[PDB]
């Protein structure tokens, strides 16, 4: 849309980050 | 490189689903960037991506 302003996606997507916090919770628990 | 009546912009045009009021000629985005035009010969709305 923008002029040459573009947005890169993050390397770790939201699902994977949810998996990392799931791993941390399962480990903690 | 489209030139609607005074809107000289460079974009791909798409078959929009926007409903301009009868007197509104071109659409505008939040940050003052043109999003759509009314083709003045067929009163249909084209988006500019
Ligand atoms: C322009 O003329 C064409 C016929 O050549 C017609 O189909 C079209 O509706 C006209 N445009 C407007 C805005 O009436």
């Amino acid at each position: 849309k923008f002029n040459g302003l573009t947005v890169l996606p993050p390397l770790l997507t939201d699902e994977m980050i949810a998996q990392y916090t799931s791993a941390l919770l399962a480990g903690t628990i | 490189n489209f030139n609607f009546n005074g809107l000289t912009g460079t974009g791909v045009l798409t078959e929009s689903n926007k409903k301009f009021l009868p007197f509104q000629q071109f659409g505008r985005d939040i940050a003052d960037t043109t999003d759509a035009v009314r083709d003045p010969q067929t009163l249909e709305i084209l988006d500019i991506t």
